[PDB]
């Protein structure tokens, strides 16, 4: 019962390192430098600046938690 | 062009062929629901009979158009993309035996 | 000075080479024609001679846009050395991932659970009793 | 069009004649023996899994960080410092 | 092995690449049993090496070609294509070997 | 660009060779030096010598896809213009892609420390390991 | 649940079968059926890995 | 006290760096202000789909074809040379000056 | 009547694999399209796929299903039923559901 559960929350652990990395890498990273910014709206599928920000730390807060 | 209107009269032909024997087929099972008994032999046996003549015609058809039956091929297309969606195609040209 | 990185050495043909294929080719072409002409009536002759002419003229033309072209080869090819190492970090990230799901993968070949005993002791008498039971 | 392999060809071998022939092979004590080496069940006790005998090992599979062992009838727990734990020793 | 009775795909190819096109139908037969890989759509990719091309160039080509080609008979983009082994000695004239 | 320069004009002399020598065979009359067909023809296998040579003097690199532009009729420039627009492009998109990361980090860092401050030390002392000298 | 059909493509019994079988048979046909790095320049169209 | 495989491996930062402008660091400015759909001072740079850009210097009336053979003579490139015998095509080549149907001189765009 | 051409280990490895298909509904359905509940041959070899609820024996097997499966078999109306498709999308349900 408590051993099978801790075990499945460490697989939820792993689980959350790769979910976590590839849902940031899939969502909007164009950064201008000194240039304009232009994207391939299409391929790009861009999110809010601050839907960033907020989704990291909500990203970081439940990994935490499952630590 | 040709050989393409000769494999239609052909394929006329045996579709005429197969026709007859659905019928006669149909015709055998009604007579054996009709009884609730099973019917005697002299009939079934005499059905039996009508049945073969039925399937050595069409072997002759298919025999004798063999080479133009052979060489033409069956592919769905066009006006059937409507209802191409459906796996009723699939069986209803495969050709795995029984 | 610049960062090193890779440089991209296939995908890629000589301009000389090019120009000295196509002035073989077209020799050749004439060559050949050569052969075929005396044997072929005189305005067939004209005909041949002319069709020749006009291919092979479309073709030098080909090679005249490329030899203008050229002066932006080397800008382009830093371009394409750049790509290819941007493409490269992306690759990076992909990998990454792919990484992790294999090792998650072998997380659950490598955990194991609780017996079910239950069924166990079922099956020492030789029937699934859950499965029959259960079942209409 | 799905479809799935058809059982040992030693099935259609199978007749309640050779059957019988193998009881009167019984009642007298090559054509027979070879029946009743095919009637016995001869399982087998180790080394073959494919389609282990064992369940799988850490250190087969990578190198492994630590190793322990606790008595009959004992645990083993200590203090040691890094936020300055008391606390038994394989949860640390 | 009997070719004609059997049903086959790949899903987890279409969903690799994606969606299902002309280009992809053609790459997609090249992965089934019913391709051959001494064909002459074969060779041709052999032959070229991670480079763009065009499909006017395809047929156009395939013709240039002699021997056996897979080309498009029927294409219908939204669910079903049309396939043909068909076999050219000489361009301009075609015998059909197979259809699919 | 001086041996490009000789190149390019190699090439068109000899477009201009061709289209001379399809012209003098078209408009073909009496009146016409038969010394002069000839005579063309001959400037025209010369100017094919001399392309090999300038060729080699060249010696940059086409690329493949540029090739195949050239051949189907598109525009080489466009090729060129794909290109510098995709340096710009994937730069920004690499680039955030790693702020994407750096902020992740951040954020995994101060939520370690508040969860677990006794570690603080370990965590600084790995931001601190990434970097330069 | 049961057996992995692709378990039962693999199956030695199936393997040894069509070892007596020719592999012409038609249900054997089914089952059968059923069972890196560049230098090159890169495409000048911009792609998102997936 | 410590935990392991924690910064058991040193690393400098990638050589080139995304967040660098690298069209500046390579030096592609001057191809951007070449190529580039905006100009320096604003406008819009207009580049033909085709290369007619070329052909619109030279003489004659020039469709543009597609034709793979250049790429073939690369994939079966040929010896180092060819013999040519002056004097054979000199003779080969003298045509009778009668007219020749079914050709336009529309090719030649003189007018 | 061909020579038996059988292997020893190789057959129980076999029959083992044997026992699982006979856990699979769909292979049940099959089977009984293919009409090989007619033969009495098959029957006899059912009867000896029974030594594989020996403990020992047992102990090898992966699905238990087949187990119970076999007792199913045992009756006729059942083989023929199983020839039946809607019988057999009902207990390859019924498992799912267990499952």
């Amino acid at each position: 019962c408590r051993c099978t559960q801790l075990q499945d929350t460490i697989d939820e652990v792993a689980t959350q390192f790769y979910s976590s990395i590839h849902y940031l890498s899939s969502h909007h990273d164009f950064v201008p430098l000194p240039g304009q910014e232009k994207v391939s709206d299409s391929k790009v599928n861009p999110i809010s600046a601050e839907e960033l920000q907020f989704a990291q730390r909500d990203l970081a807060k439940d990994l935490v938690t499952k630590f | 062009d040709i050989s393409t209107e000769k494999t239609v009269e052909s394929l006329e032909a045996i579709r005429h062929r197969i026709a007859q024997i659905v019928q006669s087929l149909t015709h055998f099972l009604a007579i054996l629901h009709q009884s609730e008994s099973l019917s005697p032999w002299p009939t079934i046996h005499k059905n039996f009979n009508i049945l073969l003549s039925q399937i050595h015609s069409l072997s002759n058809n298919l025999a004798a158009h063999s080479h133009t039956l052979q060489t033409t091929s069956i592919y769905p297309s066009l006006e059937f993309p409507v209802k191409e969606q459906e796996p009723l195609l699939t069986t209803l040209l495969r050709t795995k035996a029984l | 000075e610049p960062p090193a990185i890779p440089h991209i050495t296939e995908g890629f043909y000589p301009l000389p080479e090019i120009v000295e294929t196509f002035s073989h080719h077209v020799l050749q072409e004439l060559v050949s024609l050569a052969e075929v002409l005396p044997s072929m009536s005189n305005v067939e002759k004209k005909k041949k001679i002319l069709d020749w002419l006009l291919r092979s003229r479309a073709f030098t033309m080909r090679l005249l846009v490329l030899a203008r072209w050229v002066h932006l080869s080397p800008s382009v090819h830093r371009c394409i050395d750049v790509v290819a190492f941007l493409q490269g970090q992306k690759f990076c990230f992909q990998n990454l991932v792919h990484v992790l799901q294999d090792i998650r993968y072998q997380l659950s070949f490598a955990r194991l659970r609780n017996s079910d005993l239950v069924t166990a002791l079922d099956i020492l008498s030789t029937g699934t009793s859950l499965r029959l039971a259960n079942a209409p | 069009f799905s479809a799935f392999p058809p059982p040992p060809p030693y099935y259609k071998l199978f007749t309640r004649e050779n059957i019988e022939k193998v009881i009167s092979n019984m009642e007298k004590e090559e054509i027979e023996s070879l029946a009743k080496l095919f009637k016995k069940p001869s399982c087998l006790t180790s080394g073959t899994y494919q389609m282990p005998l064992d369940s799988q090992d850490t250190g087969a599979v990578s190198a492994s960080s630590v190793n322990e062992g606790f008595r009959a009838d004992q645990k083993s727990k200590d203090g040691e410092t890094s936020d300055l734990i008391k606390i038994p020793r394989r949860a640390y | 092995v009997d070719l004609t009775s059997i049903q086959w795909r790949m899903p987890e190819w279409v969903q690799s690449m994606g969606g299902l096109r002309t280009e992809n139908v053609l790459e997609y037969f090249s992965q089934s049993p019913f391709y051959s890989h001494k064909s002459n759509n074969e060779m041709l990719k052999m032959q070229s090496q991670f480079n763009a091309l065009d499909l006017g160039d395809l047929n156009s080509q395939l013709k240039r070609l002699t021997g056996i080609q897979f080309v498009i008979i029927h294409e219908r983009p939204p669910f079903l294509w049309v396939i043909q082994k068909q076999n050219r000695l000489n361009e301009n004239e075609v015998k059909p070997l197979t259809v699919y | 660009t001086d041996e490009m320069k000789s190149l390019a004009s190699r090439l068109e002399d000899t477009t201009q060779a061709f289209y001379d020598l399809a012209l003098i065979v078209y408009n073909l009359e009496d009146t016409t030096p038969s010394d002069a067909i000839p005579e063309s023809l001959d400037t025209l296998i010369r100017d094919l010598k001399s392309l090999p040579d300038i060729s080699r003097k060249v010696n940059n690199l086409i690329p493949q896809d540029v090739l195949e532009y050239i051949e189907q009729g598109r525009n080489p420039d466009v090729y060129a213009r794909q290109f510098s627009e995709l340096v710009q492009k994937d730069n920004q998109y690499v680039n955030g892609k790693l702020y994407a990361i750096e902020g992740f980090q951040k954020a995994f860092a101060e939520e370690i420390k508040q969860a677990y401050p006794e570690v603080s030390s370990v965590v600084d002392k790995i931001l601190n390991e990434g970097k330069v000298e | 649940p049961w057996p992995s059909e692709d378990q039962m493509r693999k199956t030695l019994l199936f393997q040894f079968s069509t070892s007596m079988v020719p592999n012409l048979s038609a249900t054997a046909s089914q089952l059968f059926s059923e069972q890196t790095k560049m230098n090159y320049p890169a495409s000048p169209t911009f792609t998102t890995q997936e | 006290p410590e935990y392991h495989y924690v910064g058991s491996v040193d690393y400098q930062p990638t050589r080139p760096s995304a967040h660098q402008n690298l069209i500046e660091l390579y030096g592609l400015t001057e191809l951007a202000k070449k190529v580039g759909r905006v100009d320096e001072f604003g406008n819009k740079r207009k580049m033909r789909r085709s290369y007619k850009a070329y052909i619109q210097d030279l003489p004659g009336y020039n469709e543009i074809l597609r034709d793979n053979t250049i790429k073939q003579w690369l994939t079966n490139p040929i010896r180092e040379e060819v013999p040519i015998d002056i004097e054979f095509l000199h003779h080969v080549f003298s045509v009778e000056p009668g007219i020749i149907p079914g050709f336009n001189p529309k090719v030649f765009g003189l007018e | 009547l061909l020579s038996k051409v059988p292997d020893d280990k190789s057959r129980f490895e076999i029959e083992l694999e044997f026992v699982q298909m006979l856990s699979n509904p769909w292979y049940l359905n099959f089977l009984a399209q293919h009409k090989y509940f007619e033969d009495e041959a098959f029957l006899q070899y059912l009867e000896y796929m029974e030594y594989w609820r020996e403990p020992e024996y047992v102990k090898f097997i992966i699905y238990p299903t087949c187990l119970h499966m076999l007792t199913l078999l045992k009756n006729p109306q059942f083989r023929n039923d199983i020839s039946r498709a809607d019988l057999s999308k009902q207990v390859n349900d019924e498992i799912y559901y267990e499952w």
